[PDB]
């Protein structure tokens, strides 16, 4: 392989975290958002990305989010996106690195060919890894990169803006048969907050509004009825933000029960969606109790959080003790039927200083390792085989 | 692992061609000398401006065998040679005049002559192709798809 | 492929798509060229909603967990390997007999080409494990999946005969009056 | 999950179709059995829960209980359609004269009559009749008393936004 | 974009935050460039100071060509000791800076421009060498041919900026010529590539761009380069020459024309990958032109009313 | 399937994209009761919508929320399309797209509004604005023509070549059969009948709609029912006396060929017609004088496809032939068209998406729908 | 475009034409399944023998053909490294959609550029005249597209050398 730092790409529904293998934060974090237009033909030379794209609403473009729900599914954009992100902002040649790159646990065959063939065909980069995205944020909630600091085995809740899947991983590998993804993150709950400002018609109700106030005032409640009755009791509760227009004047906003009601997307996902039901934290015990027998301590024991949409105030606390109560009320039957008290398990989440962007935290380390280069495919496989090299599923059992 | 090993090929011994199509009655040495009396006669042909009898006696009798490549390949270079002199009006005179066996070899030869462009003009044997389908009919087609393999 | 499911009445759907749709492949190689290569295993299903759904790797890829029980997690042997370890720990003068009839039964034993890859399997796993592959003696192996047609519902037919053989012997079912005199103890009269 | 009826746990309840007429405060005549006035009762319960409950898209019914919180939380969603942009006197003769109008009752355009027993005899319909007339103007007045809680001359926001938040998507 | 920008946007970026911040947290970032150019940003010692260090292949002919004092010219007082594996460094102290968001900005717009800054120092010698043999040629019109033949080899300068790059450039009294010896290694980009450079040197000879420099182009090297170490005829190098006459480098231009001609062939390589995105939207508009053949083939049937989630609709 | 709800100034037409007519059709009218309630209980209501209000008209003030095509009062145009989803159609707007319709050069924020209306309140999970008179093209089976609509509030001429629009060449003229109504109550309270009241404006509305004619030449026309009883003809109104009306039938609707006759300063619908033909570039003229298609209640009119032939031949160069498409239909051909339209295969790709209206807001809007 | 390829695909279109009569047929090697003869081999009876059509030794076609299934390959004018690179990339579109367009294999088979599978259950629900009226007219404009696609990618280059050039 090239002696020249790898290059990071975790690419997003929401945003693209991009950087070099070994620095201590990403270079770029923007959202994963294209601007478009809609007597030579330059109009897909014409684009712009990231905060440079929320810029040029005002002039006539049309921003799209290539990546929805965790999937790429607009292959031009995202072709555009990392050609900018690449020669604009990285400011790199592709056949000197080898890259880092990601994408959810499900995504499809179809999703990684058509990567691998953007990446050594328009781009030719000396090599590629694509990544399992939570698997990195497994190595970012280590103290340390010295192997005594190490926990290769824990359960991980990623929650971006598009999609939430929990993966449970031991000794370092990956129990793909026990991964459960929700369909729900940041996006669904701010599209919540947003849905309740309009129905109070509050003076703002843009998506950017309703994202403020997720980051700022929204928190997770014990239990929602207990919570509404708070909001009678205690005035204080509702609070006021202030929201400048698209247009550039002030605005006022109450911001009221969206408050606790919109962090309960994820501990009640019927709140969201007709289409998923089970709650995170019976989610998360579904996880590890498919998993095998003696890894289940393990499992429960680290519970690392991952993803933007993990940091509202008191998750972490609302997930362990909900979690809690389902381990003991399972462990409490068998004691019940046995006659003897047994040594229970510790339930521990973790909530870490690099959990916001854990994914390419952890992918920095892991391309930083010597071994590297070997994991990669490298452009002389892709001269071989093309993009079929990469179509297997990595995460799961495969046939054949 | 067991799952890649073929027990189908040696448990279950699949039809071979020859049960389909039957056997050739004549020996390898046989046809060579039955197709080496043919070729002169249609090389003469060409040199007495009388291509059209020179593809009538070519046409009077065809080498097929997996064990006969190399007089196949001899037969099939007269073949084109023979279609290459022949002029592009008695085409139409010269098929119609032609039995549905003879029409049959020769829609036979002529894609034996187009899946080797390197060796043989596909220009002569595509403007043979169209005459040959526009007066007898997509049945003879029908007959070179349905036809023996070693033809 | 971006569909979810995860309601009760859900499952019932998913159980007719799978048994309207689903199918064993015969060579797996085979069925992943036709799946990566071709657009030929592609089929639509209308769920009850009126939605219409693609699926076309999923129809092989659903009912191969039995014969690789590792795609859902399980550690043990699949079909072929599990009925070939259970016949050969039986004794040298009954292993025949078992090989010559391996009955077939049960709904999830209808998918199209089970009974197909089944045999073909248990060939092919005598020959790895007891020819070592020398190919001059298997012809000699024989084996016979039973695949009646009636085989999805062969345990009520097969109690129906059962129940007739033993109508008239009022004293080889467990009684009332023996289950309220012995409790539990009277059904040790149903086999070790 | 959504929130169930407390009074699922009661035993012995009187009924008619398959509501339950539990134990009701209230000051309007009709057939409601008194409950103490020291206790939640049904209508405590029903606003209580209304605004966490109106939010969820699944809801299984454990008994007669939980088919009287529905009709109620169906009856807080036609109020909350009423109420707006009233002095707590107009909504209060508003809400009284929207609980006495003619409606349809379970077996006969009610939108759930598939989860709902027609009455058991053509006396048990004057019974069920009698019975939600007074739970739905209680109901009515027992809401008001919550929407005008901090001021009295305009419904308060905090209630109004339910106003089109349709519980499963049904409707009265 | 189609242009690309002449200064290290991270840099830029950063340096504007930091130059800003109320409250500077540490930072330690390797950042990579074009031509296999490496920076390192880091707070070594307190957040309160930033060592920005370059790493480049080519410093030490740099150095050769006047460049430690254009970069203490440019620099000045925040010039520092090299860091280990970098060959030149500069140290910002964050209570140090000038007074105005306006010199603030321009700060840090030439600390991001330091990479073009290392590399202008061959053109800065070859314009200001080219007014010393102007004034000489003003001065003796009939002696300027012989001060032009030797200033095309003792006035010369190479670099062999990367390993299928060398930039070859020379004074003569009345321009400088420069001649990028060029090359695509990958196998696409050499087949595009050869119609991007065919088409450069078409454009030059149309009417709208005769005030360009002149271009010429070959794949045997200028006469005048022929025999400089590392430029070889046979080896797959093609030679874009620029001749710059006064007029591309007066005193209003001179770093406008510097910094837009070393990107010269970072641009043509940038545009060789846009291509491919355009080639892809020209193929998959007639792959859409292609369906509508295959759907006359598809037999006229109503599909049943469906909501927008495909649900089965009962009216009309 | 997707609603389209041509939501006109005077009737509001609805239905669903491929079928053959609109099954909502309705006044585009919101009554409230003018007088003492009195009986307690009695079915009552604090407003009625559509043929509720036009049967109960005698107790209701009615009015229109849109006036010459622009929302006016969005409060009753809710009101309005509450009744056509959930009274009028019987679904659920959140199931559904909605192809909505507007005339051209409007006010930027009535599309604004709509589309937030159509988000915000009815929870649609995709609607668009098409323009009315490119709509009426698709219903005449062309790609071609200069279309002449003229609803309830406005008239509009668009020409279209080949699919392109001339967006320089499209005219607005704010008459249309409101102000056809409005001025027939002021003649007919010449020859001795008033109606003053919102209620007796609908009963001129329906002697407009059956007894008025254009005439070929209307001075001819004039001196004809100046010396005869034969031009004369009989109403009878809700209360059984009867209304006798002569000059009355062709004056009204000829202040679309004459708009001096309600005070305004503009060309007649077959020379604004003809302007907007002769602000098209030379070669396209031929094609659209071959293609001029009427559409919209106020060309129902007996004789007024013929005037219109008529009247632009005089215009027009006597070397071609001038043809006016009158389709008996025409009194629906915006829906028709935006049924067409809302079934084609590309247009699903054309939509405004509920995610993509939260993503941008209500501008969204001047960006898609053209 | 047909004058110069008028013999050529005559040829391909009659013998496409006689190939595509096409059956139901289930597996013999396989119980309650059936799979495109011509795509897996198995049972050679089945087979009908592989017919080649060529224009030159670039342009060719290959049909195979079977009881229920027909695989038609073919070799596409590449007569610059360009087209070699343009006409690739092409292909991997057209057969990146290939599920849309039904007859379409997802990779060609070994020396050919794109490749069709022609099923029996094609043969009943679409209109088997108007499938080899597409696969005729794909063969007539494909190099009129590709030499379209090398004239924007001239184009390009031009602007680029001209936004380039004109900022000195
Ligand atoms: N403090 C916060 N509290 C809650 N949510 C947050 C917070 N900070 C960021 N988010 C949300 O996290 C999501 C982005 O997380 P990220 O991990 O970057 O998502 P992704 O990788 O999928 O694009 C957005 O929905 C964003 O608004
Ligand atoms: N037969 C008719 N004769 C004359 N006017 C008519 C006729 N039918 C309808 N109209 C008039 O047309 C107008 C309604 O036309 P319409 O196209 O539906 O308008 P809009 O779309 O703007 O609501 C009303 O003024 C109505 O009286
Ligand atoms: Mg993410
Ligand atoms: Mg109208």
């Amino acid at each position: 392989a090239s002696f020249n730092v790898p290059i990071i790409m975790d690419n997003g529904t929401g945003y693209s975290k991009l950087g070099y293998a070994g620095n201590d934060a990403p270079s770029y974090v923007f959202p994963t958002v294209i601007a478009t237009r809609s007597k030579r033909a330059t109009e897909d030379l014409d684009f712009f990305i990231g905060n440079d794209a929320l810029k040029k609403a005002s002039a006539g473009y049309s921003l799209d989010y290539p990546i929805r729900h965790g999937q790429i599914e607009n292959w031009d954009h995202m072709e555009r996106f990392w050609q900018q992100s690449l020669f604009k902002y990285l400011r790199c040649e592709p056949e000197d690195h080898y890259f880092l790159l990601t994408e959810p646990p499900l995504n499809p065959p179809e999703n990684r060919e058509n990567t691998a063939e953007i990446m050594f065909e328009s781009f030719n980069c000396a090599g590629l890894y694509i990544a399992v995205q939570a698997v990195l944020a497994l190595a970012a909630s280590w103290t340390s990169s010295k192997v005594t600091d190490r926990s290769l085995t824990g359960t991980v809740v990623d929650s971006g803006d598009g999609v939430t899947h929990i993966i449970p991983v031991a000794e370092g590998y990956v129990i793909g048969s026990s991964i459960k993804t929700m369909p729900l993150a940041g996006r669904d709950v701010t599209y919540f907050v947003q849905s309740l400002l309009r129905d109070r018609n509050e003076p703002d109700s843009s998506l950017k509004t309703a994202e403020r106030i997720k980051e700022e005032c929204c928190y997770v409640c014990p239990d929602i009825v207990k919570e509404f009755s708070r909001f009678d009791r205690e005035p204080d509760r509702y609070l006021k933000y202030a929201s400048e227009s698209i247009t550039g004047h002030s605005t006022t906003i109450d911001v009221g029960f969206e408050r606790f009601l919109a962090p309960e997307i994820f501990f009640n996902p019927e709140i969201a969606s007709s289409d998923f039901l089970t709650p995170l934290p019976e989610l998360v015990d579904n996880v590890v109790q498919s998993s095998p027998i003696d890894v289940r301590k393990g499992l429960y024991k680290n519970i690392v959080l991952s993803g933007g949409s993990t940091l509202f105030k008191n998750f972490g606390n609302r997930l362990q003790r909900d979690l809690k109560r389902i381990v003991d009320e399972r462990i409490h039957r068998s004691e019940m039927l046995s006659g003897a008290k047994s040594g229970g398990v510790d339930v521990n989440v973790i909530s870490h200083k690099r959990q916001r962007n854990a994914v390419w935290f952890g992918g920095s380390l892991l391309a930083q390792t010597p071994e590297f280069g070997s994991y990669c495919h490298t452009k002389a496989d892709y001269e071989e085989y093309g993009a079929s090299i990469a179509r297997r599923y990595q995460i799961f059992g495969n046939s054949l | 692992t067991f799952r890649t090993l073929d027990v189908d090929s040696i448990t279950e011994p699949v039809l071979t061609e020859q049960d389909i199509f039957p056997i050739r009655n004549e020996t390898a040495e046989q046809v060579q000398a039955a197709v080496s009396q043919l070729i002169p006669q249609a090389r003469s042909a060409i040199q007495t401006g009388n291509a059209l009898q020179g593809l009538k006696t070519l046409l009077s009798y065809v080498p097929y065998g997996n064990d006969v490549q190399e007089v196949r390949t001899q037969y099939l270079n007269a073949f084109v040679d023979v279609l290459s002199n022949i002029r592009a009006a008695d085409i139409p005179a010269f098929v119609k005049e032609c039995s549905t066996e003879e029409i049959d070899n020769i829609v036979n030869f002529i894609y034996r002559g187009l899946a080797n462009p390197q060796a043989y003009n596909s220009s002569v044997l595509l403007n043979w192709h169209e005459k040959v389908v526009e007066i007898s009919g997509i049945g003879c087609i029908v007959r070179v798809l349905n036809s023996r393999p070693d033809l | 492929k971006g569909y979810a499911f995860n309601r009760t009445a859900d499952f019932e759907t998913v159980r007719e798509m799978k048994e309207k749709l689903c199918y064993v492949s015969y060579d797996l190689e085979l069925d992943h060229k036709l799946s990566e290569e071709t657009t030929v295993l592609m089929r639509n299903y209308t769920l009850p909603d009126g939605r219409v759904i693609k699926v076309g790797s999923e129809r092989y890829e659903c009912p191969e967990c039995l014969f690789q029980p590792h795609l859902v997690g399980s550690e043990q042997p699949g079909l072929s390997e599990f009925i070939f370890d259970t016949i050969q720990a039986a004794d040298v003068d009954i292993r025949k007999y078992l090989y010559r009839a391996i009955v077939l039964s049960g709904g999830s034993s209808m998918y199209a080409g089970l009974p197909s890859r089944l045999e073909k399997e248990i060939k092919q796993l005598w020959f790895e494990r007891v020819l070592h592959g020398d190919p001059a003696r298997l012809p000699n192996f024989k084996v016979k999946i039973e695949d009646a047609p009636r085989r999805r519902h062969a345990v009520f037919i097969g109690g129906a005969v059962l129940a007739d053989i033993m109508a008239q012997n009022d004293h080889m079912w467990v009684s009332k009056a023996e289950w309220e005199e012995y409790g539990v103890r009277a059904l040790d009269k149903l086999g070790p | 999950p959504a929130y169930h009826s407390s009074f699922l746990s009661l035993t012995d309840v009187p009924t008619t179709g398959n509501i339950a007429m539990l134990p009701l405060k209230t000051k309007f005549r009709g057939p409601a059995y008194p409950a103490d006035e020291s206790q939640m009762d049904i209508i405590d319960e029903c606003i209580g829960l209304f605004r966490a409950n109106c939010f969820f898209r699944n809801f299984e019914i454990k008994g007669p209980a939980d088919r009287t919180l529905i009709y109620g939380t169906l009856f807080i969603s036609e109020c909350l359609g009423r109420v707006n942009g009233l002095n707590y006197r107009d909504a209060e003769r508003q809400l009284n004269s929207l609980a006495l109008e003619n409606f349809s009752i379970p077996g006969s355009g009610f939108p759930l009559n598939a989860l709902y027993a027609p009455p058991l005899s053509p006396q048990d319909a004057e019974i069920m009749r009698t019975y939600l007339t007074q739970f739905r103007q209680e109901l009515a007045y027992r809401l008001l008393s919550h929407v005008y809680a901090t001021e009295k001359d305009h419904p308060s926001k905090w209630w109004t936004c339910f106003s089109k938040r349709r519980f499963m998507n049904k409707a009265l | 974009m189609l242009s690309l920008d002449y200064n290290n946007i991270f840099i830029y970026e950063l340096l504007t935050e930091r130059f800003s911040s109320e409250n500077p947290s540490s930072i330690d970032q390797v950042v990579t460039d074009f031509d296999g150019v490496t920076f390192h940003i880091s707070t070594p010692e307190e957040k309160t100071k930033i060592l920005i260090s370059l790493s480049m292949k080519c410093y030490p002919e740099l150095v050769n060509y006047g460049t430690l004092d254009l970069l203490k010219q440019i620099y000045g007082a925040y010039v520092h000791e090299p860091e280990m594996g970098y060959n030149f460094s500069i140290l910002i102290d964050l209570q140090q800076l000038p007074a105005t968001d306006e010199e603030k900005e321009q700060l840090a717009m030439s600390i991001s421009m330091l990479k073009r800054n290392v590399l202008a120092a061959p053109f800065h010698r070859a314009f200001t060498k080219q007014a010393e043999l102007a004034d000489l040629a003003r001065k003796d019109p009939e002696n300027a041919p012989m001060l032009d033949k030797q200033a095309t080899s003792q006035e010369l300068m190479a670099i062999h900026y990367r390993d299928e790059e060398t930039i070859v450039l020379w004074p003569e009294h009345d321009r400088v010529t420069v001649v990028f010896s060029t090359k695509f290694r990958e196998e696409t980009d050499r087949i595009f590539g050869k119609v991007f450079l065919q088409e450069f040197v078409d454009a030059r000879r149309r009417p709208a761009i005769q005030t360009a420099p002149q271009v010429l182009f070959s794949y045997d090297p200028p006469l005048e380069i022929r025999d400089i170490q590392g430029i070889q005829k046979g080896d797959d190098f093609g030679f874009v020459t620029f001749v710059l006459f006064e007029r591309h480098f007066t005193p209003q231009n001179r770093e406008d024309c510097i910094s837009h001609i070393q990107v010269f062939r970072n641009t043509l390589h940038f545009h060789i990958k846009a291509s491919k995105a355009y080639m892809h939207q020209r193929m998959r508009k007639r792959v859409a032109d292609f369906q509508k053949v295959l759907n006359r083939a598809k037999p006229d049937v109503e599909l049943e009313r469906k909501t927008a989630t495909g649900r089965s609709f009962v009216r009309a | 399937t997707a609603l389209v709800c041509d939501n006109g100034s005077g009737l509001v037409k609805a239905g669903f994209a491929g079928d053959d007519a609109p099954r909502a059709v309705f006044p585009s009218i919101v009554g409230r009761p003018r007088h003492q309630g009195v009986m307690v209980g009695m079915g009552q209501k604090d407003s009625y919508v559509g043929d509720e209000a036009q049967s109960k008209r005698g107790i209701l003030t009615l009015k229109y929320p849109i006036e010459h095509g622009i929302i006016t009062n969005w409060d009753d145009m809710e009101k309005i399309w509450h009744h056509t989803f959930y009274n009028e159609l019987r679904v659920a707007p959140e199931e559904h797209p909605t192809l909505l319709t507007e005339a051209p050069l409007n006010p930027k924020a009535n599309r604004e509004k709509m589309t937030q209306i159509m988000f915000e309140t009815f929870n649609v999970p995709a609607m668009y604005v098409a323009i009315q008179a490119v709509l009426s093209l698709y219903a005449s089976g062309r790609t071609t023509g200069i279309v002449l609509d003229s609803g309830d509030g406005v008239t509009h001429n668009v020409p279209i070549y080949e699919g392109y629009a001339l967006p320089h060449a499209i005219m607005r003229l704010d008459l249309a059969g409101r102000d056809l109504t409005d001025y027939l109550m002021k003649i007919l309270t010449e020859r001795g009948y008033s109606f003053v009241t919102t209620a007796e404006r609908e009963i001129v509305r329906d002697i407009k709609e059956k007894l008025c004619y254009v005439a070929l030449d209307f001075e001819n026309e004039m001196a004809t029912a100046a010396s005869s009883s034969s031009l004369e003809k009989s109403y009878e109104l809700p209360d059984g006396q009867v209304i006798t009306i002569g000059n009355e039938r062709f004056r009204c609707p000829e202040t679309l060929f004459q708009p001096s006759f309600i005070g305004m300063e503009s060309a007649g619908i077959h020379e604004t017609t003809y302007n907007s033909i002769m602000k098209c570039d030379i070669d396209i003229r031929k094609d659209l004088y071959a293609n001029n298609v009427m559409s919209g209640g106020t060309t129902m009119y007996p004789g007024i496809a013929d005037r219109m032939q008529k009247e632009i031949t005089a215009l027009a160069p006597s070397t071609m032939k001038i043809k006016i498409i009158a389709p008996p239909e025409r009194k629906y051909s915006v829906w028709i068209g935006g049924s067409i339209l809302a079934s084609l295969s590309t247009f699903q790709q054309m939509w405004i998406t509920k995610q993509e209206y939260d993503e941008a807001g209500p501008s969204i809007v001047h960006r898609k729908c053209f | 475009m047909s004058n110069t390829l008028r013999p050529y695909l005559n040829a391909v279109r009659s013998t496409l034409t006689a190939s595509l009569a096409l059956e139901e047929f289930s597996s013999e090697i396989v119980e309650r399944q059936s799979q495109p003869e011509v795509e897996v081999g198995r049972s050679p009876e089945i087979l009908l023998k592989p017919l080649v059509v060529s224009r030159n030794e670039q342009e060719q076609c290959l049909i195979e053909s079977s009881v229920n299934s027909v695989r038609f390959s073919i070799r596409i004018k590449q007569v610059d490294e360009i087209e070699r690179i343009l006409v690739r990339k092409f292909m991997q579109f057209l057969m990146g959609r290939a599920e849309s367009f039904f007859i379409l294999r997802r990779k060609p088979v070994q020396g050919y550029d794109i490749s069709f599978l022609i099923t029996n259950y094609h043969t009943e629900e679409m209109l088997k005249h108007k499938l080899v009226d597409f696969i005729i007219e794909f063969m007539e404009e494909v190099d009129a597209e590709i030499s379209e696609m090398k004239l924007f990618l001239n184009g390009r280059a031009r602007l680029v050398a001209e936004t380039y050039l004109s900022c000195f």
